[PDB]
């Protein structure tokens, strides 16, 4: 079955720098762009950005970028986002999303588009404590 | 400007029709797509309309989408007790070049 | 794999729900390409990259005075008949101034109409309310001599009303 | 508030004609096309070159 | 001005002949239809520009205000209508 | 005289649209055609010939 499957609980300290990891299975791992969310533990959803694992190429939001390492494992088929420099403002649950906009055409790849994350990882519950 | 709007919160009773809306700009939902996710408390979001109305596999007959212009609803008939979740909207614009969400309407049901 | 078909000068790009309409005039054709772009450092489109953006340049300089300046990177849309389309948005500068392609002009028809019809009606549509408007302050002075009359036209029936 | 207002607009809320992005529709595919015909050339020349190169 | 035939192949489709006459049609109509629309617009203005004229003998101010659509004081002074503060 | 005239004539003015010439648009031209094929049926009988 198409599904994603993210990394349990982890706990970190500020300044410290904490990874996550998303595997896909029941499809091609790169096909589709992944989208990374994040919301807070009483609060909305809060886009990140967009990730192609087809190409490699990155796109965050201006608060997260520069913060922000991407690497990916195709033969693993897992996408790890690293993030640095860590504040008391990023303890929240992050979510990583299979996108419905293909990496790559019949004939050529494809940038970004938002076309709906219809596939959702079971989400990463990210503290940042002293 | 280029943000989303939609009202805090939402009630109802079992077997009426509850509506949820969701305000634009001119960007956005004005020229784009409008996408509803559901989340559950608790667990992880899911998509409820992958379209303007298009409902995906599975997902139970009871939930319509309508747009209109810079608008967008999302109807709830039945309103069952596994109904009770936050509704999050979204649209991409083209002038932040960036997907956006509402707040949240939490179905207090 | 591609050749150059031809190029289209005053393009008018169209945003819609789900696609990009790049109508023009001068083929009488409008093409619909999905709103993701192809991504131009491809290794396919490696053979009328340079072309193409040389053309566009050329075309900016000749068929373009002073008055016009670039706008946007050259973007390389696929569209859903097989061509591929290299766009360079032009803008007026401010305080310094298949083998049959009959469905390319079908599209260019449906929005000629669609949009001038969308245009006239709505023309009629302003110019009805600045009418009703006034006639609204005909009613009411015309209300100070015969209010009864004036609400009976008004409601379409008989209705008896002093001043 | 008591009084009421004589609302004397003629209502002219025309729906603007909303866009359509046309299908390029296809009815038989290539691979159809190919198979269509009895006499297939290149299946007939390469029958022909086996038979020199025999 | 008389030319001579340049012996061109005829395009098999002939799906651009019906377009042509869905489109010259279809212009035709609307063009036709929005004239007769623009003309009883013309007419109904005269009308209405009369009882604008007659109702000024009552009125000025509230004719002149509807027709500028501003705030407009104005004081009956026989066939011509004064403008004042 | 020197009187001011009252401008109560709502103007509707709807420009007509104007006419469109269609092109019978050439995508590949009968060279290209027969250009495509691998296998040309002419040239097979000229050697067989
Ligand atoms: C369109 O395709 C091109 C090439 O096919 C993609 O460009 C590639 O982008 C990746 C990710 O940004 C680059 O990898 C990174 O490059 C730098 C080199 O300094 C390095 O810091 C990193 O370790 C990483 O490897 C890659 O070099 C680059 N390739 C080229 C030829 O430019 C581009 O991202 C694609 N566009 C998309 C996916 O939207
Ligand atoms: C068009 O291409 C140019 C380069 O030719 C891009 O300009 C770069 O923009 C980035 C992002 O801010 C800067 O860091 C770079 O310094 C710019 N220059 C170069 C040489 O890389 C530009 O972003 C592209 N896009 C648009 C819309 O203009
Ligand atoms: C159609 O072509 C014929 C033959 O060329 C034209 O007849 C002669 O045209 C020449 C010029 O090419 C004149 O000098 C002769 O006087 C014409 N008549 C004769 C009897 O030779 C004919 O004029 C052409 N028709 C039109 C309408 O241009
Ligand atoms: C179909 O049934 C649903 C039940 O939720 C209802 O909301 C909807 O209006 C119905 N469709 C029509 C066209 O009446
Ligand atoms: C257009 O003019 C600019 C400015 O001189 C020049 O750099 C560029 O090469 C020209 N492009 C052509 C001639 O295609
Ligand atoms: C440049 O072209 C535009 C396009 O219509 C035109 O309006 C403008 O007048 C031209 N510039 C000059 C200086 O004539």
């Amino acid at each position: 079955q198409v599904q994603l499957v993210q990394s349990g609980a982890e706990v970190k300290n500020p300044g410290a720098s904490v990874k996550v990891s998303c595997k896909a299975s029941g499809y091609t791992f790169t096909d589709y762009y992944i989208h990374w969310v994040r919301q807070a533990p009483g609060q909305g959803l809060e886009w990140m950005g967009w990730f192609n694992p087809n190409s490699g190429g990155t796109n965050f939001v201006q608060n997260f970028q520069g913060r922000v390492t991407m690497t990916r494992d195709t033969s693993i088929s897992t996408a790890y986002m690293e993030l640095s420099r860590l504040r008391s403002d990023d303890t929240a649950m992050y979510y990583c999303a299979k996108d419905s906009a293909k990496t790559a055409s019949a004939y050529y790849g494809l940038n970004f588009f938002y076309y709906g994350m219809d596939v959702w990882g079971q989400g990463t519950t990210v503290t940042v404590s002293s | 400007q280029s943000v989303l709007s939609q009202p805090p919160s939402a009630s109802g009773t079992p077997g009426q029709r509850v509506t949820i809306s969701c305000s634009g700009s001119s960007s956005n939902i004005g020229k784009n797509y409008v996408y509803w996710y559901q989340q559950v408390p608790g667990t992880a979001p899911k998509l409820l309309m992958f379209k303007n109305n298009q409902r995906p596999s599975g997902v139970p007959d009871r939930f319509s989408g309508s747009k209109s212009g810079t608008s967008a609803s999302l109807a709830i008939s039945g309103l069952r007790s596994e109904d009770e979740a936050d509704y999050y909207c979204s649209a991409w614009d083209g002038s932040l070049s960036r997907p956006l969400f509402g707040g949240g309407t939490k179905v207090t049901v | 794999q591609l050749t150059f078909w031809e190029a289209s000068e005053r393009t008018i790009r169209s945003e819609a729900e789900d696609s990009y309409h790049f109508s023009s005039a001068k083929m009488t054709a409008t093409f619909l390409s999905k709103k993701q772009e192809v991504n131009m450092s491809d290794s396919a489109l490696d053979c009328v990259r340079d072309e193409a953006i040389n053309k566009l340049q050329q075309i900016f300089n000749t068929s373009y005075n002073q008055t016009y300046e670039k706008y946007g990177n050259v973007s390389v849309f696929e569209t859903t008949g097989g061509l591929v389309v290299f766009w360079q948005g032009i803008k007026q500068k401010s305080l310094v101034e298949v083998h049959n392609l009959v469905y390319a002009q079908l599209q260019f028809t449906y929005d000629t109409l669609r949009g001038y019809i969308n245009r006239a009606l709505a023309q009629i549509a302003e110019a009805w309310c600045v009418d009703q408007r006034r006639t609204l302050e005909v009613f009411k002075e015309l209300s100070k001599i015969n209010p009864s009359a004036i609400l009976s036209a008004i409601y379409n029936k008989p209705i008896a009303a002093r001043f | 508030s008591s009084i009421s207002t004589v609302d004397s607009m003629i209502a002219l809320d025309i729906d603007p004609l909303e866009n359509t992005d046309f299908r390029v529709l296809e009815l038989y595919s290539q691979k159809e096309l190919r198979s269509s015909n009895v006499f297939d050339l290149e299946e007939i020349m390469r029958e022909f070159n086996s038979y020199k190169q025999r | 001005n008389a030319t001579h035939l340049s012996n061109m192949e005829s395009v098999h489709n002939l799906v651009y002949a019906q377009l042509q006459f869905t489109y010259d049609t279809l212009r035709g109509y609307i063009n036709r239809a929005l004239a007769q629309i623009a003309e009883a617009w013309c007419v109904d203005q005269r009308r209405t520009l009369e009882v604008f004229k007659e109702l000024s003998k009552i009125n000025p101010s509230a004719i002149l205000s509807a027709i500028y659509n501003k705030p407009i004081a104005a004081r009956f002074m026989g066939d011509v209508l004064g403008l004042a503060s």
